[PDB]
């Protein structure tokens, strides 16, 4: 019954070197341009933790902010992400990174961004009307000329088959225009858009891509266990599938040894639901609790590649291994399958998209075609 | 957000990746959704 933001609060105030840590996460952020201000250069940087939880608690009821229409030529990475504007730099900081690796701050965390995810699937915008939510993403600036040819044109990247117009590319309710920004009811509907039927086709291939998404990594001959901090981030399938805390799962990382993982990595601006990779039975489906703004050192103040004006964009192989995630391992050794064996899929949350949502079509015992809807990343915890 | 696929080792054996995913530094935009990502040989 409590607000989350409050509870955290009380976390924060009530435990002395949670109490330390909340000032010298802020303390630790140089005073000097440029980070007087946060990496959108539009606000001054939040230097405490009291106006941390203030806008914490003033979020729950936001979407986010397209700040670029007004703003074009400011840095984008954080274009979806409120949360992390604020924290940005204090997730950079040694104490900033012990307080975002807290197995109790992330359950605040936790319980904050389901809080805000709640607001961003509510149509009527905690109470004000039926059309509050879409007007909320009016108000914000979605339905700009800049905000949606900028959708369009991420759309059409990744295909020769380019369509004009946002309606061609994304379905959306009756009567949709950029006018009414395509009368979605909320964030949560828009951020989860699904594809007009053809405009996605399925491969022929064994294998097709799960998320319109850009790749990060290959690595080959992968390792049951490994020093996932060390610089290149080496993967460590014992701690990225979870085996950690579900014995259940330790034959699938077994059965990888010296298998490949290849990791992708989706904007904001893109489609962000998922399609099966492979055609097969499901065999384990997790969920796995973790981090949200953990980063690594060398992403940080003084680091050899930071501080990161977007955490945790380039830590991603590091955050595979202790973020909010899910697991799905597939046998496509069944008919029908292509008979490649076991295939994993690890969705993986960054920052406040951070929800790992497995749709029905996905329980254990089931079978998934190639090219299916079977879940998606929300904006949420 | 982002994401990994994990592929066993006898099966990536039988696998061709398209070349904007095994060699990730070359791609310049996203891949598309339910397009080709590996065919078997």
């Amino acid at each position: 019954v409590e607000n989350p933001v409050e509870t955290f609060r009380k976390l924060i105030e009530n435990d002395s070197t949670l109490y330390m840590l909340a000032h010298s996460m802020f303390d630790e952020v140089p005073e000097k341009a440029p980070y007087d201000r946060d990496p959108t250069t539009l606000k001054k940087q939040v230097r405490n933790y009291k106006t941390m939880l203030y806008l914490f608690n003033t979020l729950l009821t936001e979407v986010p902010e397209y700040f670029l229409r007004d703003n074009p030529n400011v840095p984008s990475g954080l274009i979806g992400f409120p949360f992390n504007i604020i924290v940005d730099w204090p997730m950079g900081t040694p104490s900033g990174r012990q307080f975002f690796l807290d197995t109790r701050v992330n359950k605040c965390l936790k319980d904050i961004l389901n809080k805000w995810n709640e607001f961003l699937k509510d149509p009527t915008a905690q109470g004000n009307g039926n059309k509050g939510g879409n007007q909320a993403l009016i108000d914000a600036g979605w339905s700009s000329d800049a905000a949606v040819e900028q959708l369009v044109n991420k759309a059409n990247e990744s295909t020769t088959d380019k369509k004009k117009t946002f309606s061609e590319i994304f379905q959306h309710p009756a009567n949709g225009t950029q006018e009414n920004f395509f009368n979605y009811a909320c964030w949560d509907n828009f951020f989860t858009r699904r594809f007009k039927d053809g405009v996605r086709p399925v491969a022929d291939a064994a294998v097709v891509n799960a998320c319109e998404s850009f790749p990060l990594s290959f690595d080959t001959d992968v390792s049951r266990r490994n020093t996932f901090w060390l610089k290149g981030t080496p993967y460590s399938l014992h701690d990225m599938l979870g085996a950690t805390q579900d014995e259940r799962v330790a034959s699938y990382v077994d059965g990888f040894v010296g298998g490949s993982v290849y990791q992708a990595f989706l904007s904001a601006d893109s489609y962000h639901c998922w399609n099966a990779p492979v055609t097969g039975k499901v065999v384990y489906r997790s969920l796995i609790d973790g981090t949200y703004f953990a980063e690594t050192a060398a992403a940080g103040f003084g680091g050899s590649n930071g501080p990161d004006p977007a955490g945790p964009d380039v830590s991603q192989r590091y955050i595979t291994h202790i973020a909010a995630r899910g697991v799905l391992i597939v046998d496509t050794n069944v008919t029908g399958g292509a008979k490649i064996g076991l295939v994993g899929f690890v969705p993986v949350g960054m920052s406040e998209v951070s929800t790992c949502d497995w749709f029905d079509n996905t329980e254990e015992g089931k079978t998934i075609s190639k090219g299916d809807v079977i879940g998606a990343f929300h904006s949420g915890g | 957000x982002t994401h990994c696929l994990i592929f066993q080792r006898d099966a990536v054996k039988k696998l061709q990746f398209i070349p904007k995913a095994q060699y990730p530094e070359i791609a310049t935009t996203n891949l598309a959704v339910n397009s080709e990502l590996a065919k078997l040989t």
